[PDB]
């Protein structure tokens, strides 16, 4: 009787445009 | 020896593996399926496996006898974290003889299992327990004899428990007799450690299975409530179609779907009228409600509710479902679903495209233009990438427009709703096929894209002299009719610049204030600089910006589309003429600074 | 060495294991954790694991260059599976040298890996390939010279296929230098297939996690767009908060909150002109809308909203979002919920039951009351069990009336409803433990369960010789204020039996009707025959019926409030007067069976 | 070199019968 412990794209255009429109 | 030993081991944790990653079920289905399909790499006589109640908590009704003093404290044997220890289930596995298999919910403290402390021992402290000998041992009082009718006595104990990762006890795994006459040795040990460590990281994915079906079925129960808060009430739909007022009938339609199709086609507006036909359509003057009439007419007018045969009161409860799904944001509202799917209407009638597709192929277009922008929150892609929307996380790119198909085809799939009920498979996945591409063609970088390829199906389509060869040409291939419907819903999604100027200014104003709206909520709650179109500072800028949205987008859309029908000229034309009034009111500015 | 391969092995399966078993995450954040974990356990000076892009199909945009031929085919390395060759990440852990873990996004062919086609080729058929002495072989361009300038020069390669279950590969490991300088031999083949088989049944837990993180997104999307569609619109507000329409500010509730409390006060009706006091009262004259107002009258009555400032547009819109979160079924609807809130706060007023309870357990106790059964789908609990709604797979047992915990709970926790906005936490811990001690309370089992404890409390009471004795004796005790909470939120529940009879009368014709109605769905779906109760062939049954539900459930806490507050006298005494107008009833369909 | 394909091969006894004729259980 033992117990242990648990063990524990878009083009240069488009690429600049679209920026200012938010459609990226 | 020490080989046998790891090659058990490893052994066990594969098949565990195997078995745990096989389905996500429940802890008893994979402590079955792991221990079962482990059966000979136990080795084992017999070995038998009781499951702890997990309630950590009771509820109240069941606390206050406790409070009143009706009923005694419980004193007795307590799991460390405080939980009693109630088994709940115990799997039995005999595999000494016939190998047989039986589950017990709710064991009596009479099952042989629990007749012996040493499970309740290990569910109030968390021991490994090895017991030689057992039934000689005084203070677990194991069975002397026989334990049943067969001839099987208890020699050895493997008691060890089951942790979940808050240290909280699951259940007590009671390995049995070894199979040799040998006592466990603390190789076996290990490899029991072993295994029951397994089983509590296995754990995870029981957590898992339970906190998935939670969330599926709550899932499924906000979707159901969402479905009856935005399907038309009945009275909704009697609003419109006014059956019980004109055919005196009760609240059962009992009438001929062809008496409802006469008592509907009187009670929507004439297309003639009202301007449905022409691409100077207004919608202010109109209500909602107006505007369902005027769907549900134009749905009448392409003549595909009577040759499909599609019930009259599943349209009228579809367009309205539609009209309630849009939100009452600034620009983004039923009014701008509604006018894209006129001007679809107005392209296929008066722009003469009806000639490049069929019946169905129309009837998908002006169904998928109707919702091309269903329950949208007035924020752009950007805001959605920005604050981490739900949204944003869920559809990677054109988060909206995914959105905007996944809740219109969630809306087709109820049959109370699906005016595609009457038609054959292959015709639904067309349907379906359309309406993603119709609706998924909204995303203006899509469009951007394809500009190309649609300015050179339309040179190559002006070379020929004859409409009869260029129909041949164009509707042969499939892919040159999607060019076609993608240019046709950029070309409606942004028909107010081809709109007159009193619309214009309006519409553009509304844009112009959800915009400002938008940057009003990214400084707020973002503390980033708006863009100067959505900087409400800059208000004075705007008439400049919408010459450039003129100049860059939307001129390209008219000019091929004037070009490839000359019944699309007047559209283009009024395009200019915004231009015209828009710089008019930009240089204007020049002149104020 | 078959003991240590053997150990090593098993040690791999352990801390894989362990880290995926640590949290749900990525292909990516796994395999990092399982196989950097594991850096002891790979005998490598080096070695990547690049993951293939899984778009199996592409979009519609994205294939139209192909079919109109703009773009000649892609001619080239194909998965089995079909799909092009294209590895979306790498990740190289260096352990040779100095050690390190470099991830590159989106490798260009450039990439020293890439630049041999054994990840391709690989890729391409999902063969395990050993290779040695990698200058010498002349199909694969393997580097003969130093790699990275380091003087890392790559001797041996062993590349495997990542393959999820249905055969469709994931992603290529590529195990480098054996260390000892041996080629690879079957035994370090045979641990690397044993981990790689492991990582191939791991991707599960991924794939679970990717969808719970799409049912997550689609359930919290789900909830906003119901509480969209479910919150009172300003509009809606308007209607009731007349704020325009006087203050002449027309914009936004910029006045001072005085001011919406005199415009409110004076549009709510009176209590003593509406009945709202009385056991009698009748919800039957009055509109929904009405109601809304006149529960916004009773939360303004007990004196609450004024002593702990809740805001007047805040509970405006907390009342139409819980009428607007009632269904429109027969029985179940707003009306039934409003009237279980004017019971309870008839109980409170006139009942003089408020002596045992603080402002914080009457004005918890009326918000409980407003909303114990909203958004009642119709049927009992017994269709829920029996047709096994997503109600009966959630919630186990008082599965609607746990619902409706949920539900008015999830209205509180906006900000933009919450009336408990400027109270403490543990007021506010204090409000909810009375919130689901009055919700929960109102499954009638529940209630037969504890008719023995409160008929206990009101035994024992009944012999107190004063009123200040009974009361200190109730209020040192917390459990007995929440026995006596749940048996009057029971009472309120079942409160249309006291009604007046032409009240009873109408309200026990429509509770019949939605029995009827879901006694039909239970013949119809389930193809079961249904209770009496629930057969519309039995309707000439219903009144004898309704005698048993008087004198078995309801007679019981009537007569147990009767005896423990004079002032609840009528309310049992209407019950009485309802019982003989039944029993009256039965007894002519005793003569139609006589004949 | 050599080059393999994949491996992968409670209630009271009279109570019980009015709660179950109310629907209560
Ligand atoms: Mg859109
Ligand atoms: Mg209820
Ligand atoms: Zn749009
Ligand atoms: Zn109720």
């Amino acid at each position: 009787p033992k117990f242990k412990q648990r063990q524990t794209a878009f083009n240069h255009l488009e690429l600049h445009e679209l920026a200012q429109y938010g459609i990226i | 020896y020490m080989y046998n030993i790891e090659s058990r081991r490893s052994q066990i944790l594969m098949w565990s593996a195997n078995k745990v990653f096989e389905e996500l079920t429940d802890v008893e289905r994979q402590f079955h399926k792991a221990l079962y399909t482990v059966r000979s790499y136990l080795n084992c006589e017999r070995y038998s496996i009781g499951l702890l109640d997990m309630t950590k908590e009771k509820e109240f009704y069941d606390e206050w006898p406790i409070k009143l003093g009706e009923v005694e404290p419980y004193k007795g044997p307590k799991t460390p974290d405080g939980r009693e220890v109630n088994f709940y289930k115990i799997i039995d596995y005999i595999l000494h003889g016939k190998e047989e298999i039986k589950v017990i919910p709710t064991p009596p403290a009479d099952h042989w299992t629990l007749i012996s402390g040493l499970p309740t021992y290990v569910a109030e402290n968390g021991f490994i327990c090895n017991m030689m000998n057992a039934p000689a041992d005084e203070y677990f009082t194991f069975q002397k004899g026989p334990v049943d009718e067969t001839g099987w006595v208890i020699k050895n104990v493997l008691s060890l428990p089951i942790v979940n990762k808050k240290e909280d006890i699951v259940g007590v795994a009671t390995f049995y007799n070894r199979k040799d006459g040998k006592p466990f040795d603390e190789h076996d040990e290990y490899i029991t450690e072993t295994l029951t460590q397994f089983l509590g990281w296995s754990l995870l994915n029981t957590d898992t299975y339970d906190k998935m079906n939670k969330l599926e079925n709550r899932k499924d129960i906000a979707q159901e409530m969402l479905m009856n808060q935005t399907k038309a009430t009945p009275e909704e739909i009697k609003s419109i179609l006014k059956f019980q007022e004109k055919l005196n009938v009760d609240v059962i339609d009992d009438c001929e779907e062809k008496q409802l199709v006469a008592i509907l086609k009187e009670d929507l507006p004439d297309p003639r009228s009202a301007e449905l036909y022409e691409f100077r359509f207004s919608d202010f003057p109109l209500t909602e409600h107006g505007l369902i009439k005027c769907g549900i007419r134009l749905f009448f007018e392409i003549n595909v509710v009577e040759k499909f045969k599609v019930p009259v009161e599943v349209l009228t409860r579809w367009m309205y479902t539609v009209r309630k799904g849009y939100r009452a944001v600034t620009y983004h509202n039923w009014r701008h679903g509604f006018n894209v799917g006129q001007t679809m209407f107005t392209l296929l009638m008066t722009g003469r495209l009806k000639k490049y597709y069929t019946d169905l192929e129309a009837f998908a277009m002006l169904a998928a233009a109707f919702c091309h922008d269903i329950d949208h929150r007035g924020t752009n892609n950007l805001y959605q990438m920005k604050s981490t929307s739900p949204l944003a996380r869920l559809h990677g790119s054109s988060i909206l427009e995914r959105h905007h198909l996944e809740y219109s085809k969630t809306l087709l799939q109820d049959e109370s709703l699906n005016i595609f009920q009457n038609l054959n498979k292959r015709q639904f996945e067309t349907v379906i096929h359309l309406f993603e591409v119709a609706i998924i063609a909204t995303d203006l970088a899509l469009y951007f894209k394809k500009r190309t390829m649609f300015q050179k199906i339309v040179d190559a389509c002006e070379q020929m002299q004859t409409e009869e060869e260029a129909i041949k040409y164009v509707t042969v291939d499939p892919t040159k009719k999607e060019i076609i419907m993608a240019m046709m819903m950029t070309a409606c999604d942004l028909s107010a610049i081809t709109k007159p100027w009193e619309v214009q200014s309006q519409v553009a104003l509304m844009v112009a204030n959800e915009f400002w709206e938008q940057g009003d909520l990214e400084r707020t709650v973002l503390q980033q600089q708006p863009i100067p179109m959505m900087d409400r500072n800059k208000r004075d800028e705007l008439p400049k910006l919408q010459v450039g949205f003129i100049d860059f987008v939307c001129t390209f859309v008219y000019k091929e589309f004037s070009r490839f029908h000359k019944e699309i000229t007047p559209m283009l034309s009024g395009l200019q003429n915004n231009r015209v009034e828009w710089k008019s009111l930009a240089d204007e500015y020049d002149a104020k600074m």
